[PDB]
């Protein structure tokens, strides 16, 4: 579950702060949504198991 | 429960120099796209907010980064690529764009990070005894690979009749034109573009933004910015041996967990501020309104 | 100083297969007790090593160099990407007391054996002199770092007594170099042990390298162009993945391949240097 | 019709002759006519004169 944080699920960067400090607001939002989606899946998978 | 930061610590190198953009932008005569000017930029401070705010530009387009806040980040391995092009830049020079330039003149990466800055130049000597030439609109084989440049193009054949020079062919591949055609046509082709390529990684920064630094702390939760790397936690002294070529650390999984300070070269460990779950221990509200609170771990 | 000599001894290359060496780990520090996988092209633990005597390559600019000579016969500056034209540029090495600069430039020198290198009149045999470099600024650029000339390991302890390792990467517009000099006990070939190298330079130099040669020309004046019995070893890098073990100062103490032996593959998939009895599916 | 002893004069506009083997079309029109000897730049879109 921890390692999955590094996956970078289609986003430009696995680090949330890196996205926020590099892209503009709406530009970051579309990248953040990808990290959120992947992390939601990772948590849901963990709990299910 | 989460401990909040008390101070914001911004740290950048001891450097006081300035970035030589003007030296590329308009200091001298411009090179053709094939013979594009590749200038390495390092050991300088670059304020890109000037170019953003400045006039006399047709396009200020960034990829991978915002057009703003470019002055808030440090970059390494910075290169400025200068070209002379037609105003038809859109759909010719771009990441993932199969333009004529992209395929056979100058190839830009699909994962390119940086800024493309372009402007027109209708107040030059191009119409007054100008020696402007070196336009290209012919192909050779396949793509040129990103950021590569040819130095030959002496012999070109692409088909049958292998005469090593026949008129019934795509002759004069290099130097296809020079047709500035002063005052006439839809664009005279005065357009100049500079592409700023940035790398953003663990490697030491070579170009800094126009930002001042502040002091350090040893035992309290703070916000921080180390060469563009941001986050929060407690900054403490490290007792581990980071070699001279090592700027960042890493835990068993991820997160730097330690950084090298850009001005003192000392190593600081980064410990996430204290936090934990908060739960309420209560009897029924139909019995009592007094509760106890547990802060977990 | 163009020699164009034929007065040389031709010696066939020699080969060996035990080679558990060659490491250029990333700068980012992995605290301790870390078992971390890595990608990029490295040198296989049992690669077939070639001992060469000024034999032309074809390095792909991705390989590792070794030296086993005494300091008095230390190999001198080597050149990458040299062709028989002015089209390419390269120059990397200077000494700490020859008053010369690492000025990267085109090759317009004696072909093939551009010697130039000598040591000092104190040898009373080789004749003291220097390189004859004639670069042209016209249509030529110059980029270099003049600092890295302190690669000198002093002392006379051991029974060999010292060996040197250097690895050179292509690499994507940079010329990264890692190296280390170590003491060694009495050996007949590369030691059956493990070590790792540290980076010296990045060199953001965008030059396409397709060829490579090293140089040592300590020829005496006793007869013809005869030098000492120097030799060196080289190998090549390949795009294979590896498991690196840190222990415990942020340094590499061991490593395992994936392509050589199914057992090594198993170790990598299990993230372990120890494998228990059982059946493990490592791949398909 | 692209490269031989015959068809010594060959020009293309819009569609490259090196791509035609990989391109499909419909209702292709063949216009057969004779042009005066002074044919220099008499077939271009940028037609003057
Ligand atoms: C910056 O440079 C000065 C010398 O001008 C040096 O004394 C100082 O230690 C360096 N670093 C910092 C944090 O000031
Ligand atoms: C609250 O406690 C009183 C005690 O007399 C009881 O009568 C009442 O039903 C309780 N109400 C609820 C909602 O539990
Ligand atoms: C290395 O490869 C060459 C290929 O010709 C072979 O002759 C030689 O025996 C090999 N050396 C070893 C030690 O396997
Ligand atoms: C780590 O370095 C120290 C010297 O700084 C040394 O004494 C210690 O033995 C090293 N640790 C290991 C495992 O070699």
């Amino acid at each position: 579950l921890v390692k999955q944080l590094s996956s970078n699920f289609g986003a430009i960067s696995s680090v949330l702060n890196d996205i926020l400090s590099r892209l503009d607001k709406p530009e970051a939002e579309v990248q953040i949504d990808r990290l959120i989606t992947g992390r939601l899946q990772s948590l849901q998978t963990y709990v299910t198991q | 429960f989460r401990v909040q930061p008390t101070e914001s610590i911004v740290r950048f190198p001891n450097i006081t120099n300035l970035c030589p953009f003007g030296e590329v932008f308009n200091a001298t005569r411009f090179a053709s796209v094939y013979a594009w000017n590749r200038k390495r930029i390092s050991n300088c401070v670059a304020d890109y907010s000037v170019l953003y705010n400045s006039a006399s530009f047709s396009t200020f387009k960034c990829y991978g980064v915002s057009p703003t806040k470019l002055n808030d980040l440090c970059f390494t391995n910075v290169y400025a690529d200068s070209f002379v092009i037609r105003g038809d830049e859109v759909r010719q020079i771009a990441p993932g764009q199969t333009g004529k330039i992209a395929d056979y003149n100058y190839k830009l990466p699909d994962d390119f990070t940086g800024c493309v800055i372009a402007w027109n130049s209708n107040n030059l000597d191009s119409k007054v005894g100008g020696n402007y030439n070196y336009q290209y609109r012919l192909f050779r084989k396949s793509n040129l690979k990103p950021f590569e440049r040819d130095i030959s193009t002496q012999i070109y054949q692409a088909g049958s009749t292998p005469c090593n020079g026949v008129e019934g062919f795509n002759c004069y591949s290099p130097l296809q034109s020079y047709g500035f055609q002063p005052t006439n046509g839809v664009g005279y082709q005065p357009y100049r573009v500079v592409v700023l390529s940035f790398e953003l990684l663990h490697a030491p920064a070579t170009v800094c933004g126009p930002k001042k630094s502040t002091n350090l702390v040893k035992n309290k939760c703070v916000n921080f910015n180390f060469n563009g790397l941001t986050g929060t936690g407690v900054l403490t002294e490290s007792n581990k041996k980071f070699l001279p070529f090592q700027q960042f650390g890493r835990d068993i999984a991820d997160t730097t967990d330690a950084v090298r300070d850009p001005q003192t070269l000392e190593i600081l460990d980064i410990t996430p501020c204290s936090f934990g779950g908060v739960s309420v221990i209560t009897p029924g509200t139909n019995t009592s309104n007094q509760v106890a609170v547990l802060y977990q771990n | 100083q163009c020699v164009n000599l034929t007065t040389r001894t031709q010696l066939p290359p020699a080969y060996t297969n035990s080679f558990t060496r060659g490491v250029y780990y990333p700068d980012k520090v992995f605290r301790s007790s870390v078992l971390h996988s890595t990608q990029d092209l490295f040198l296989p633990f049992f690669s077939n090593v070639t001992k060469r005597f000024d034999n032309p390559v074809l390095p792909f600019n991705d390989g590792v160099y070794f030296a086993s000579t005494e300091k008095s016969n230390i190999i001198r500056g080597w050149i990458f990407g040299t062709t028989l034209d002015s089209k390419t540029q390269s120059l990397l090495i200077v000494n700490n007391a020859t008053n010369v600069v690492i000025k990267v430039c085109e090759f317009q020198f004696c072909n093939d054996p551009f010697l130039g290198v000598y040591y000092h009149k104190n040898n009373k045999s080789w004749m003291e002199s220097e390189f004859r470099v004639y670069s042209s600024a016209n249509n030529c650029t110059f980029e270099y770092v003049s600092q890295p000339f302190l690669m000198d390991l002093e002392g006379k302890q051991g029974n060999f007594k010292n060996l040197r390792e250097f690895v050179f990467k292509n690499i994507d517009g940079y010329f990264k170099i890692y190296s280390k000099h170590t003491p060694i006990n009495l050996v007949r070939d590369l030691p059956q042990g493990f070590s790792a190298l540290e980076p010296l330079v990045d060199l953001p130099i965008g030059i396409n390298i397709t060829r490579f040669q090293t140089l040592l020309a300590l020829h005496n004046s006793s007869s013809g162009w005869t030098a000492g019995a120097a030799a060196y070893y080289v190998g090549y890098l390949q795009p294979r993945t590896f498991l690196l073990k840190y222990n415990e100062n942020g340094t590499i103490t061991d490593a395992v391949d994936c392509a050589l032996d199914p057992l090594s593959e198993t170790k990598c998939t299990l993230k372990s240097f120890t494998v228990e009895k059982g059946i493990y599916q490592t791949s398909n």
